């Protein structure tokens, strides 16, 4: 259907037996009472489109995902800057994605790198994706930066932002943002269940970045990750969270200081 | 606006205070257009 | 499939749970005036969506010492909404009516109501004087009560000298609190003239009289309202001129 | 012929007098795993008479200051009967469930219950601390309550930060004490993996929350129990090994 | 064994003590064999 | 369309609102005596409009410490009306019977009644004496109570040494105050002889025994009557002679 719905011409009824406005809500179903079984309507040929409300047009937005700092000092230097790939770091795309239970999609990661004061000097960077199980690079001159049997992107700061496409690589058939279980067997404590809700089917490796040079470069870069979902399929729709987020991998909320879903009114017998 | 048509009559030995649950949905001619950001979240604590 | 009914007229709807069968007055449906019976030459207007809808009046608390209430139906909707505005500007008028009287209670209350219509329900003065200058006559608020309504003084004689017992010949319906909570009557246009002024002539009038008194045990609810809804079906108007109030 | 129903699974039967229509979750019936979607090589066992039957849990007294109760369904039947024994010995598990919640009262009691299922119902810790070592997390008896059950602390947010109002998208049913006394939901196997361990992963969980509080006049009964019966429809087990408890 | 599933709820101004009558019969596959004497009567007074 | 019934026999009618299905005793309808089974030579009379009608007996107040009542049916209508007069003048008699027991109450009363018929309901004397001259025997007002009725002393043994529990083999019906308010049994002529005297032999007898006691809260009605109506279907009389009383 390319349009929403057309309206049939209706009229009045004067007869017993037909009750379309007495739909019982105790059955768990939604009231199917239309306008034609009610106040007299007319013939309207609606041609309003429904294409924008689809899932592929709703999840085709990039949004901010990760912010990675790279100081590259001279005396307190590290060289590299890894970033665990997770979507729960910023509450916008998290709120947009946690309204479903199971999802399956592809990615269009984009990397925007700027300096501290803001300046595009021609410094070439190396963006490395470390899959889960591969060793992480330790140092700006490590052995792992050879990128043999490992995908990496070489780009400068004066160049346009890099953009790669990422397939679906979870060992399960779909992702999940809510895991009602435990990752392994054993006795689970009563004090602090810090492993509850953890899903090993979402650890998508680690993302590292360094500056390709010989000695050093006294510059503090700041990379931003923009992930565009595509080819997305969602299952089991879940309600939208009404409480402020507190942690990344845990949906914890405030016991006291609760936020009501609707703001307060003057009286119940007042519309304004 | 929900008005009282006749009354809420109640027999003896019966509580005289009830409640009404209001539900809401959309019909088949419901249409949406022009995607934007919500205004239910403006700031966020560093996670 | 008989106790439930949803009446839809315009942009209003009335759902029911405890209902009897709908009453069609004199077996005739309210329709438009044919060309054979009509007498005016000007073309009448027919909104059919703006005046044909359920208008809800006020509610009256059914007490234990209640006598009854009545209404003049072409005069109650004389000032409420598009129907009243359209009837003030016009000289001629012809329509039927659809009624619905709501009165709900618990399964521990008892009582019965007699709701019926009386064509040309003439209010009679109450007194024993035969001199022309002192013979009691009802006031304008008694003959035409408006959107509020009027109460009975002697409901045993219908305030007209005719006994309430014999008033079962009219199109009537009972509201027995153990059987149903509503009554529905569909009455067509009943008059000896095709069109008529809806300002200085009421065709018929509803009356509600509690035959069995309201009884309940100490502990139940005490406020029992009487709500009435009216749908002016198949309305016609003619003779457009200045708007007059009364 | 719609308000009466007799569900028969195995050697158990549930008769009813006041019932609404049965709810089929997401319009899908619980069936066996096909060869296209399956991934294990060993042949799974199917008792079909010893684990597919109605198991009745305990009853909880519905008081006036009650908040609500919830359950982890692949973890409640983890120790009760042939189903629990067969699930302790096996590593893989896949089945649907048939539910029935009993709550009867007189025609003088009022109240309403919201019984629904939530796939992957994750319990959230309650606190305002962001430090990793002191951030509150629910205990094992709170995440997996067992055959007994757990109560809500903030049932307005479902103990998960999601409002109870928006929880009507789930397969749900109402228990209105003036309409019915039971609710029935048939839910299939809902997971992103074909088989899964029924010990360290609960697929979904029932929740019962009284939206309208229980009210009655002084003189009626005061003990209103909440009884739940569950039938593990179309059960499959794989990976036979030693029996583990938790 | 007859257990309490939910409860026996009762409205006000109503007795809160009911009764259940238990009946018993046999199905169509009911079968009997080998006739003997009953043990409901062992002695008897001379009539 | 099953809970309502109107039985019409002669110039009487019984309407009902709360009814179960009608009971036909032993699956046989009461008919006239065929020529193969008959033995008398004289032609029997058949009024078919004057004796075949509903006769209503008195009403008995169902108290809380009530045991039960019983009747000898060919002896209750032995003196009431055209049936009794026609039965006093004749020596032979053969008819069936149609029964109806009325007992109404509110939706706040509880109780149950067991109404059934027993062919050859023999009253047993109550005592522990075996000497022939002092062995207790029931009087004539106890064996044949007449149009009034008789009460039970030990209703657990049906006043005959047979337990009330096993009395469900007879054509029976229950009056549960939450389900129905009447019971209806149609019994044919059951005897080992074609015709028989309706004066010194009662074929069967009704018995009403409250199994569950009558209970109610302080404030409701306290007078609960027990009314019985009997229709002597398909009556025949033979051997016309002088009228005898007993
Ligand atoms: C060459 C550098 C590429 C940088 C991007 C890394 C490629 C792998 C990305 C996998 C896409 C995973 C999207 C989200 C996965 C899980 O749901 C989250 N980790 C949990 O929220």
């Amino acid at each position: 259907a390319e349009s929403a719905a057309n309206t049939t011409p209706s009229s009045h009824r004067l007869e017993t037996g037909r009750v379309p406005a007495l739909q019982a809500a105790e059955t768990g179903a939604t009231s199917n009472a239309t306008d034609e079984n009610m106040i007299e309507t007319r013939c309207v040929v609606n041609r309003n489109g429904v294409l924008e409300t689809t899932i592929n047009h709703f999840f085709s937005r990039s949004g901010l995902v990760g912010v990675v700092n790279l100081t590259d000092g001279g005396t307190d230097t590290t060289g590299y800057a890894t970033w665990d790939i997770d979507i729960m770091g910023f509450v916008q795309l998290r709120r947009k994605c946690e309204m479903f239970t199971y999802m399956r999609f592809n990615a269009e990661f984009t990397f925007v790198t700027t300096t501290k004061n803001g300046e595009a000097r021609p410094y070439m960077l190396q963006y490395m994706y470390v899959p889960p199980g591969a060793p992480k690079p330790t140092g700006r001159d490590a052995f792992q930066w050879q990128t043999a049997t490992n995908p990496s992107v070489f780009v400068k700061l004066t160049d346009p932002p890099a953009q790669v496409s990422v397939p679906f690589m979870s060992p399960a058939s779909a992702y999940q943002w809510f895991y009602d279980g435990y990752p392994t067997f054993g006795q689970h404590p009563e004090t602090s269940n810090t492993t509850y809700g953890l899903c090993p089917n979402n650890m998508m490796g680690t993302f590292a970045v360094r500056v390709v040079s010989r000695e050093a470069s006294q510059l503090k870069l700041q990379t931003r990750v923009y992930m565009k979902l595509k080819h997305v399929r969602a299952w089991v729709p879940r309600p939208i969270r009404s409480q402020p987020y507190l942690l990344k991998n845990f949906p914890n909320y405030d016991s006291s200081k609760i936020t009501n879903s609707a703001r307060d009114r003057s009286s119940i017998k007042q519309a304004n | 606006t929900l008005w009282y048509q006749t009354n809420y009559v109640v027999p003896p030995e019966t509580p005289g205070e009830a409640y009404i649950i209001a539900m809401g949905a959309a019909q088949d001619n419901f249409t949406l257009k022009i995607c934007k950001d919500t205004d239910e979240v403006t700031q966020q604590a560093v996670l | 499939s008989d106790r439930v009914a949803q009446l839809t007229v315009g942009n209003s709807s009335i759902t029911t749970q405890e209902a009897a069968n709908i009453v069609l007055a004199y077996g005739e449906w309210p329709e438009y005036c044919p060309d054979t019976d009509a007498t005016a030459v000007d073309k009448p207007t027919r909104p059919d969506v703006s005046v044909n809808r359920f208008y809800t009046l006020d509610s009256k608390m059914w007490q234990e010492n209640s006598t009854g209430w009545y209404w003049k139906f072409p005069d109650v909707l004389n000032k409420t909404g598009v129907f009243g505005q359209n009837a003030q500007f016009h000289y001629l008028y012809r329509s039927g009516f659809c009624l619905h009287v709501q009165c709900n209670a618990s399964k521990f209350h008892q009582g019965a109501l007699l709701v019926a219509v009386i064509p040309e329900f003439v209010i009679a003065g109450r007194g024993s004087n035969t001199k022309p200058n002192e013979a009691p006559h009802p006031g304008f608020t008694t003959t035409f009560p408006g959107t509020t309504g009027a109460t009975f003084h002697d409901p045993y004689v219908l305030d007209s000298g005719v006994p309430l017992s014999q008033a079962l010949i009219y199109p009537h319906q009972w509201i027995n609190l153990r059987t149903n909570n509503c009554a529905t009557v569909i009455v067509p246009y009943i008059n000896a003239v095709p069109f008529d002024s809806a300002i200085n002539h009421s065709n018929f009038g509803l009356i509600v009289i509690p035959v069995s008194p309201l009884k309940y045990s100490s502990g139940a609810t005490t406020a029992i309202p009487i709500t009435i809804t009216i749908a002016p079906l198949n309305s016609e108007f003619g003779g457009l001129r200045q708007a007059v109030s009364q």
